[PDB]
Formats: C-alpha cells, structure tokens, sequence
C-alpha cells in the first residue's frame, strides 16, 4: 500500500499507515458503507519492534465524487483506516548517531597538537574518517530523495573539519602568535554547537 | 456492398503514481486506471438499466459473442499487472471498459545531466489486432495526481499531461489491401524534473570540500609532507568514490558527479607531479622552487579554469 | 500562510450560500485547502477537500451531494456552494490547510485555520 | 503429405537486463508465424481475428496451432496479447507479444 | 543544417514531393521529421519514422495521403504528398530530433530549416 | 512476581474464579497465561490471549468451560472455570510470557506464581 510518508525527521519520524477501500463499480446509490471496525495485533513488548503504535486505529466513511463520470451517479462510498506509528530510534541513536558524535568531537582534538604540520595532517585523517563513516551509514539507512537528521550531522562534520583546516592554515600563514589562536580548543566546539543549535529551528 | 465506418473509441487514462525508475533499463512503473468507451451492438439488459459486469464474468460475455478489442501498451515491458476490471453495458450498444493496471514501461531516458536531469514519462496505447479502418481512437483525456507540496517528492512534475493521437503505418503486413496497414495510437507524455536537493547537499558539496582541502598540501612546509599527504587526499577521493557508487544510479555514461570525482583525481595527481617537479626541477639538490610552491592560489585557479570549459 | 473565510450568514431551511476562503502567503496550490465545521459542543469535523486524483473530491457523509467544492487557482481561492441547507448544518465553518500526513479527512493534519465564518439555518 | 511451410517474422523492441554470471539477457518483441492450413468458414468469409482466450476455444474445435518453442529461453516467457487471423483459404497468421530471459 | 525543397502551389487534389537535405553531424536519417505551421496556428507534427523497423508515424490528419521515404546514402528524406486540400496550406518545416521521448513533440526537435511554402487553392 | 488465588474445593459441575495479581514491569496483561499441573503429570497449558484482537487461546480440554478475562486497571487476569469435573483437579499456575514464539509452551513463561489448588470431587 502507498501513502504520503515524510522521513525528513528520520530516525525520529512518525507515520500514518492508511488503508482506503471503495467499491470498484457501484456508486453510493447502489452500494454504501455503513460502518467500519478495525482490529489489530495484541502486543507483548514493543522494545523489539521497529514501530510503536500510538493510539487506536482511526476510521472514516466519506463520499468521493468523480467529475469524469444520470445525475447523482458519480459518487462512491469510501472507507479510510489510519494506524499512527512512531519509529524506534534506539538502534539509530546507539549505532549511528553516537559514534558519529565521538568522531566529530574527536576531530576537535586537532587543536591540541603542538605543530602546524601535525594539525593539518591529522585533520585529513579526520576527514577520511567522516567519509568512511558516510559509507557505513548509507549502506544501511534507507534511500530517500532528501536529507535526514543523520545526513545533516555528516555534513556538519565535513564543515567542521573543513573549517578547522582553514583556521589551521590562517593562524600559521598570517603571521610569524600562531600557537595562541590555536588555543581556540574551546571556541571551536561552541561555534559548532552554536550553529548546531540554530540548525534545530 | 457498403463498408462500415470504423468504431470510435474514447479513452481516459488516470495516472496514480510514476515511480521505480530503473536507470540502466530505462524503465519506470506506472499505476493507474484506463477507461475505454465505444458503441457496439444494441442488447437487452435487466430492467433496461446499465449493466455492470466485473472481472471473470467478462470472459463469459466474450464467449457468448460480446466484442471487447484488446488494447495493448506498446511500451510496456512484460505483461502488466491488472487488478479489477469492469464492463458497463448499455442497452443502446455502448460499452465502457474500466480496469486497474500496474506495469513497467520503457522510454528513452537521458541521465547525463544527473542530478539536474529532465525526463518525459510516456504511455503508448494501440489496438493489438484492429487497424484504423476497423477501430480508431477519437479522443484521449488524461488525469494526474493533485500534488500538495513537491518538496518531499523525488520528481517535480512540470506542465499538464501532453497527449497525441496518430497513425502508425507498418510496411511488413502480409496482406496488402489498400489502406489496411495503419493503426491508431494514443501517446501520453508526463514531464518532470528531478529533485536535486539530496544530491546537492550530500554529494556535490562534500566533494567540493574534499577537493578544495586537497589544495592545502601546497601550504605544508617540507616536500616529504606535501607528497605523503596527497596520498591521504587520493585515498579520501577513492573512499568517496565508493560512497558515491553505492548510492548513485548505474549508468553507461558519466554524470556531473562522476566528472567531479575524476576532476579530484586529476587535481591530486597533478599536485603530486607539481610537488615532485618543484623539489627536483633544479636538478641540483637544493631544488626549492618556493615561487612555484607558492601556487597555493594558482593551482586552485588553474583547476577552476580547466573546469569552466 | 494566512486564510480568511467569508460568505456566511443566516438562511432558512432549503436555502443556499457560497463560502469563500482566500489564501495569502506561501502556498503551493489550493489542493491543500479543506473546509471544516464545528457546531457548539460538537468537535470540528471534516466537510470537503480535493481528492488525490484529478476530478475527484472528498465529501463528508452528511453532505449527501448538497455541497460542491470549486477553486480558482489564479485568484488563489476555493469556494463551497452549499445548497438544500438544513438546521443540522448550523456551525462555524473554518478553512484549514493540509500541513502534511496522509489523512485528508483528519483535522490534525491541517493548520493555519482562519477566524471562521458563522452559518445558521432555521 | 508435404510439410507445412511456416514463415516467421520476429520484431525485437529491446535487449536489456544482461546477467553476466548467469549469461542471460531479456528480450521484448513480437513473433509472427504465418502458414496455410485447412480451408474453413469464417464470418462473412472474411479474415477472422481471434484474440487471447478465444484462441483456445478454436483449438478445441479442430484448429491446428503448433507450439513454437524458444530453445534458449530461461523459464516460461511472459506472453502478453496474442492473436490469430484466420482466412477462408486456410491461411493462419499467429501474432503474439513476448518478454523472455534468454 | 537542414534545407527543405519541393514546395509550390497546387490545385485541390494535387500532389507535391517535399525533400529535406541533411548536411553535417547526423548519424542517420531516422532522426528527421516533417512539421508544418500555418499563419497564426502553432507548428504541428506531420510525419517521421517509427521506433520499430518498418513503421512510420503520421499525424491524424494525414489519413494515408502522405508518405515518408528516405535515402540514407544521400542523407535525405522525402514527403510524397497526395490528395492535397486547402487545409494543407502551410509552411512545411524539416526538423531533427534531439532527445526526450516524443517523436510527435516539436519541443524535442531542432535545427529547423527555413521551411517551404505549400499552397492549395480552389 | 505473580500471585494466584481463588482455588478451593468444589463439587463436580460447580464453578470457580481464579485470580492472578501481577506486579512489576508488565506493560499489559496480554503476556499472562494460565497453566495447571496435577500430581505426577506435566504442567499443561490452559489459556492465554490470542495474537489478534478479540481472540483467546484455550487448551483442548477446556471445551468452552473456562473463560480468560483481564482487568488492565488492576493489572490482572481472571480464569472463570465452569462445569468443573474431577479431571480438572490440579494446581493452577499463572505465568508471564517472556519472549519465544509459542503462546502454548511453558518453556516461554517465567515469573510463575506459587499456584492455587483446585480440587473437584
Ligand atoms: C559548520 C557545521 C554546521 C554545518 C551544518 C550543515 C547543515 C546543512 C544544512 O541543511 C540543509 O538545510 C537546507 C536548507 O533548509 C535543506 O535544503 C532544502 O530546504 C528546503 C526543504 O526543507 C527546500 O525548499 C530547499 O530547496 C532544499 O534545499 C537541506 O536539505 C539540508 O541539508
Ligand atoms: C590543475 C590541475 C587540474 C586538473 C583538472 C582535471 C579535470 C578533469 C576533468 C575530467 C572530465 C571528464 O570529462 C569527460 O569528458 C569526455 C570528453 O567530453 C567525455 O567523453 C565521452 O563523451 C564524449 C561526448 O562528450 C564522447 O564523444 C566520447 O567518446 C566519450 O568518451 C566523458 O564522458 C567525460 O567523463
């Protein structure tokens, strides 16, 4: 069954699974739905299930009027069922988001190295570590035509490491002093989290 | 001794969704309904009201002499999945055929501008056995989905559905009676543009940061540092190439993203050459061409120059 | 996005009205707009909105072919031609915009409600 | 009694879906088979078109429609519409759409 | 570059044989298609080769009067027009398909020639 | 922890209402089921809820004589047993399903209660 599904807030997305039923040949002058009842599965423990069903099943009985079709014969009776569900973010928080945070955070440690050469070279290994991680994620997470929450973190990582590379070069090649601005070990994680906050609007 | 005019068939096609694009096979799935309406032989019906004949009961009416011509999808790949089907038989001879279908359709698709490509999804309809002297299409109406917000959509529809009615003349029909080798054809076209948001923010942007960062090797102080770091840059593009391949669609040609990957390889490789050249150019041992090593601006500009073409 | 309803008023049983909802702001189309109503004490209930497929329109079970939804995408408006009114139809008719989800009949999937237009049948 | 001469035409719309490991590929097209059978009566003594499910009814009554097998097809091919044109003089033209893995 | 010819004035029911000469980078003649445009009206499709060998696509108004032929060696295509009518009076262009997937859509054709005038009088 | 009650002595043909109080991490009473064990015999299934809404699974000897209900408010289940016969004499236990893929399998139940004796003459 198809429906309008929005996965942008993945892995914290909620979905409405819908069933729509209608007579194929008989309009509501010949066949009309009088009532609809829905019975679902009895759940023991939801921690093992991919989705969590929040609330009872909603139902509707409406009329669909078709322009392309005697008078009052262009209207069909329709049943609609809706099952509201919420994804289980557990797996994605521990195996995907958390390791990605330690990676981004770990990349902030380049400011604690005591040499331009060491700061700029280790940054490349950090960049390589985010790319290696983007493959691991894409190989498991679902395909979509838009970015998710995890995709934005990955982009944030790319931006952090790239920004740090520009700061490492500027500090060292602007003067001949350098080590003092490299004492931005606190200023960088805050600017990232600062931007990281305005991204959540 | 006077011939009978052709049977006119009015057609309405309802398109629910177009999805499941297979880039290599140049196919796509289409779910919808097809309605065909013509006037046949007058007949008796219960209470002289329109009669509804559904699914397998249709074949019982065919066996007893009801005429239901086969309409074939010219560009459907394989037998389409037919759901419910219906005949509405009127006393005056009118017949309305309504059926649900899901099929894989083929088309000419060019993805070289990916992810900024534009496609034309088509359905071609034609009677399987009756020529345009026996059966012709008189008109074709197309209806499509009412889109709320296309932001979450893989494809962005542009314009209303286009339609054509035309005659297909075949040169290899055994018998050769005058004007008996042409068939009526319906063509419907849906125009769409790919939503490139996901590919811009997750593929093109990081690749630009990776290639740009590779230009920082010219800011390292020792030749040994510039060379060994380039190999980390080379390894970073290879890593990205694998991440690309595993997600992008398979194609027999390079896309925009594929050319950026190639451009990063060349740049990094060209830098390895420039690094080695400057350090051995003077062929004396003190090769310290800092002037060319000061191409931290000229190398990105040389890159941007070659890419503009 | 801002919506403003209009066209209400008083009418006797069997009369007629034509409600109008003007959309102002960032809207992709009028397909996303739907009519609702709420009588005193009763929940806000769905009335009508466009269907998923072209040429189709979704109507509440109580419409019974009396109301008809129409739109002027140019003027960015939707109209609700109400005929054969009855006392039970008295309510405040709001105008919502589908904010997502796949339940056109669900008010929870609508927002940017207007101030509402009062309709009363005697 | 001489053998029945069958003239065959094959239209190839598409060749795609190569499977390298299994050494197979997909082909979409039509197969037309003409041949002359026994004379027969038809409506208005004109060429008669018989489509799909009605073909079987004719075989039961005596019509000879020999099965032509794709030697190198993998599994049953997906046969779409199929048709017989029956002439009073005995000519038969069999036409059918097919999609198969070869 | 495309160049048409064969136009001319003719009485109702007469004939013409339009010719299109191709010069440059065209793989074959399968790409060329005939169009026409009358004063005021939009340019419309007339004829071109079909997808599968042996087939040709004609506009619904042709009604078997016109025939498309080709000479792949000389890189030319001819439109043998018969039973001409006053309604066939227009400028007949010769275009080359670029891409897309709609042999009948002028939007997917380019490299139009100057055209050739066809006039049918009574 | 689970605790049974409601057992006792009843005449052949009489009724009893067993009760099972549930305490602890138990989101719903669906996981609970009834069992019985006579001296010398193995613990045999009696009743638990069905997978799909509205269904309940009963042992083949129940034959419509027993009825399992639940009071999610008090977080409890009740086994209403009617038309009791001497064959039903046993200790009736209350268990909680702790995973597995077999509602009727004692192996998939833990947190058993002390049990409550049912005796029919
Ligand atoms: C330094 C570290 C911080 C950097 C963080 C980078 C986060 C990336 C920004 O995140 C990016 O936001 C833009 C703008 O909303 C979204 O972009 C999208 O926005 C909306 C949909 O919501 C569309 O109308 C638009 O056309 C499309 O581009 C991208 O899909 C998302 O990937
Ligand atoms: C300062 C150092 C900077 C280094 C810069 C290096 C930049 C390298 C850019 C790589 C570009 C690759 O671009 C490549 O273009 C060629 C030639 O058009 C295309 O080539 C292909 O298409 C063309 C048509 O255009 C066909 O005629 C040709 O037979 C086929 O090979 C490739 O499909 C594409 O991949």
């Amino acid at each position: 069954f198809s429906n309008d599904m929005d996965f942008r807030l993945f892995p914290f997305d909620r979905q409405q699974f819908v069933l729509e039923l209608e007579p194929f040949s008989y309009n509501n002058q010949q066949l009309r739905f009088s009532d609809i009842q829905v019975y679902t599965e009895n759940i023991d423990n939801e921690e093992i299930d991919e989705w969590w069903i929040r609330g009872k099943a909603s139902t509707h009985i409406s009329d669909i009027r078709y322009d392309h079709l005697q008078p009052n014969q262009n209207e069909f009776s329709r049943i609609t069922v809706r099952i509201d569900a919420v994804r289980n973010p557990s797996y994605y928080l521990w195996s995907f988001i958390l390791p990605l945070g330690l990676i981004i955070a770990a990349s902030w440690s380049v400011f604690w190295l005591e040499s331009f050469s060491e700061r700029l070279q280790t940054s490349f290994t950090c960049m390589l570590t985010v790319v290696a991680y983007a493959f691991y994620t894409s190989n498991i997470l679902p395909r979509l035509p838009y970015t998710t929450v995890i995709d934005q973190m990955i982009i944030a990582g790319y931006g952090s490491i790239f920004a740090a590379i520009l700061l490492i070069i500027f500090a060292h090649h602007r003067q001949a002093d350098d080590l003092l601005i490299q004492r931005s070990r606190l200023a960088f994680p805050l600017g990232f989290l600062a931007i990281g906050s305005v991204l959540v609007i | 001794p006077v011939d009978a005019r052709p049977v006119d068939v009015s057609v309405s096609i309802f398109i629910n969704k177009i999805y499941g694009v297979n880039t290599l096979e140049q196919t796509y799935k289409v779910d919808g309904y097809i309605v065909a309406q013509w006037t046949g032989k007058p007949r008796k019906t219960p209470g002289d009201k329109p009669l509804i004949v559904e699914n397998t009961q249709i074949e019982r009416w065919i066996n007893n002499g009801l005429w239901v011509p086969a309409l074939e999808f010219i560009n459907v790949v394989g037998s389409p999945d037919t759901g419910n089907k219906r005949l509405m038989l009127f006393p005056d001879g009118r017949v309305i055929y309504n059926a649900r279908f899901l099929g894989s359709f083929s088309n000419d698709m060019d993805f070289r501008l990916f992810p900024f490509d534009r496609q034309q999804f088509v359905l071609e309809l034609e009677p399987f056995s009756y020529n345009n002297q026996q059966l012709r299409f008189s008109d074709i109406q197309v209806y499509t989905e009412n889109i709320d917000n296309e932001e979450i959509d893989e494809w962005w529809i542009r314009g209303k559905a286009s339609t054509h009615i035309s005659d297909i003349r075949y040169d290899h029909l055994s018998s050769v009676q005058p004007n008996q080798n042409e068939f009526s054809r319906i063509t419907v076209r849906i125009d769409a543009v790919r939503n490139p948001s996901y590919y811009l923010w997750s593929f093109i942007l990081p690749l630009g940061l990776i290639i740009a960062a590779s230009w920082s090797v010219f800011w390292l102080e020792s030749f040994s540092e510039r060379l060994q770091t380039s190999f980390t840059c080379m390894l970073t593009v290879v890593a990205y190439a694998f991440y690309t391949s595993n997600i992008l669609p398979r194609l027999p040609y390079t896309t925009v993203i594929d050319q950026m990957i190639i451009a990063g390889y060349g740049s990094i490789f060209a830098a390895i050459l420039l690094i080695i050249f400057a350090h051995h150019r003077q062929a004396n041992g003190v090769e310290d061409d800092l002037l060319i090593q000061r191409s931290r601006l000229a190398f990105p500009l040389g890159f941007l120059a070659i890419g503009s073409v | 996005v801002q919506l403003q309803e209009s066209g209400g008023g008083l009418v006797q049983a069997g009369g007629s009205l034509r409600l109008s909802c003007a959309a102002s702001g960032r809207i992709f189309s009028t397909n996303v707009m739907g009519w609702f109503r709420q009588a005193p004490g009763k929940e806000r209930e769905f009335v009508a909105t466009v269907g998923r497929i072209g040429g189709s329109t979704v109507y509440a079970d109580f419409v019974k072919g009396r109301f008809t939804l129409s739109r002027d995408n140019a003027k960015n408006m939707v109209y609700l031609q109400m005929n054969s009114l009855k006392p039970e139809d008295t309510a405040v008719y709001y105008c919502g915009a589908r904010i997502g989800g796949s339940d056109r009949l669900a008010p929870e999937n609508y927002g940017y409600w207007g101030q509402g237009t009062q309709v009363t049948v005697s | 009694a001489r053998p029945v001469d069958v003239s065959v035409s094959i239209f190839i719309n598409k060749i795609y879906g190569v499977n390298t490991l299994e050494q197979t590929y997909k082909v979409d097209g039509y197969i037309v088979a003409q041949w002359t059978g026994k004379p027969r009566k038809t409506p208005g003594d004109k060429p008669l078109i018989v489509e799909n499910t009605q073909i079987e009814r004719w075989i039961n009554n005596g019509l000879w429609v020999p099965a032509l097998e794709f030697i190198n097809v993998v599994g049953s091919p997906d046969t779409g519409n199929k048709r017989l044109m029956l002439f009073p003089d005995g000519r038969v033209i069999y036409n059918a759409r097919f999609l198969g893995s070869f």
